[PDB]
């Protein structure tokens, strides 16, 4: 689901 | 705080193409995807496609794959528009959106739905040329002057493109006015009146006056309405 | 392709009363993206709920969201003059996106019956070459209403447009103007000009007219 890209993207500038 | 503020209204010829612009302030914009949704005259919203900038990923519904661009300029934080072969059908108002983001701040978890609105943009697809209306007088009947109360008004047509404003006695008058939602006629052209209701026992005392402005041909009526 | 439905599209309530609007999606929707809009004459729309049941800070409490799969319900659990406007849903559980027709909380009131008013095209336009005959329909309630133009007791048909005012917010009726227009040429071939309107209302067809030239 496209919509859910931008949370997965949130997760890595904040793990890494 | 996110705000997005859209490109003014635009009169586009059938098969030609449009462009709408976007710029959003506060907030990110790389990583926040960015939709648009446009809605027809007196119809519901309509979800047409989406981007997210950082990856420059597009998704399109399908109703408009083949017809439609978006675009992000990560540069200047503005995100695009373009909607080609341009049918009277795609007359709306196209509204770009941002999702919203969880707790404080606007740089938190993004929820998909859409929290931020941009205030719209109006675009006309037709073939007319710019007009100013003719207002006419829309006289008090002269069969209720004892007592009752008499309807009259102003009839402002053949006039484009939208919008047109109307007031009664400079803004003094506001209860009983009734302006109504312009018509598209056959020509191309629109029209709309705009009426109020009064006590019959006034119309030989005081003065009623439809005050009609269209920016666009810079026509700026201010039509005296009495009994016939 | 997610269809959602809203039904009834429109609900006539009171101030003050309870408020529950359903969307019913054709299949179900992922991880309950379900949202929900509000949107208010000439204005963008804003967000009420997001994931079903979230409600953003700043969205008053009266409203809540609730419901899974196909099965979304929107509730209000007291009107506000405010809340009177149109209530979107929206599904975004997959990659296609799609909003729900929307429904229509308005005010409730007693039965109004229109009063009636038909204006002769004014000498002005006449000049011109024009006819336009206007019949106004004024403060009604149920918004539901019908005019047919008759010209010399001839129905007329594709010879007039029509529009409607938005509830009005200190009286809850609409009122409805209707145009006639014909060229001067033909406007001059007939005497009795006629607006029958037909509501609710009324028990029987109410009509106004005038004889041109009188």
């Amino acid at each position: 689901n496209w919509f859910d890209i931008t949370n997965w993207l949130w997760y890595i500038k904040k793990k890494k | 705080q996110v705000q997005l503020v859209q490109s003014g209204a635009e009169v586009k010829r059938p098969g030609s193409s449009v462009t709408v612009s976007c710029k959003a302030s506060g907030g990110s914009f790389s990583t926040y995807a960015l939709s648009w949704v446009r809605q027809a005259p007196g119809r519901g919203l309509e979800w047409m496609g989406g981007v997210i900038p950082l990856l420059t990923i597009t998704n399109y519904a399908p109703r408009f794959q083949g017809r439609i661009t978006i675009t992000a300029d990560r540069s200047t934080s503005t995100a695009y528009l373009e909607l080609n072969s341009l049918r009277p059908e795609d007359t709306a108002v196209y509204y770009c959106a941002r999702e919203g983001t969880t707790g404080w701040g606007w740089l938190g978890k993004p929820i998909g739905a859409f929290a931020h609105w941009g205030q719209g943009t109006l675009v006309t697809v037709s073939s007319a040329s710019t007009k100013g209306p003719s207002v006419f007088p829309l006289a008090p009947s002269s069969k209720s002057t004892s007592g009752g109360t008499a309807a009259l008004g102003c009839l402002v047509k053949d006039y484009f493109p939208e919008p047109v404003t109307v007031s009664w006695n400079s803004g003094a008058l506001t209860s009983g006015v009734h302006t109504f939602p312009a018509v598209l006629q056959s020509s191309g052209l629109y029209s709309l009146s705009s009426v109020v209701t009064v006590p019959s026992s006034s119309l030989g005392t005081q003065t009623y006056i439809c005050n009609v402005n269209h920016k666009p041909s810079n026509t700026k009526v201010d039509k005296k309405v009495e009994p016939k | 392709e997610i269809v959602l439905t809203q039904s009834p599209g429109t609900q006539s309530l009171s101030p003050g009363e309870r408020a529950t609007l359903s969307c019913r999606a054709s299949q179900s929707v992922g991880n309950n993206k379900l949202a929900w809009y509000q949107q208010r004459p000439g204005q963008a729309p804003r967000l009420l709920i997001y994931g079903a049941s979230s409600r953003p800070s700043g969205v008053a409490d009266r409203f809540s969201g609730s419901g899974s799969g196909t099965d979304f319900t929107l509730t209000i659990s007291r009107l506000e003059p405010e809340d009177f406007a149109v209530y979107y849903c929206q599904q975004y559980g997959q990659s296609l996106s799609t909003f729900g027709q929307g429904t229509k909380v308005e005010v409730k009131r007693t039965v109004a019956a229109p009063s009636v008013f038909i204006f002769p095209p004014s000498d002005e336009q006449l000049k011109s070459g024009t006819a336009s005959v206007v019949c106004l329909l004024n403060n009604f309630y149920p918004r539901e209403a019908k005019v047919q133009w008759k010209v010399d007791n001839a129905l007329q048909s594709g010879n007039s447009q029509e529009s409607v005012t938005e509830q009005d917010s200190k009286d809850s009726t609409y009122s409805l103007s209707s145009t006639l227009t014909l060229s001067k040429a033909d406007y001059e071939k007939h005497k009795v000009y006629a607006c029958e309107v037909t509501h609710q209302g009324l028990s029987s067809p109410v009509t106004k007219s005038f004889n041109r030239g009188e």
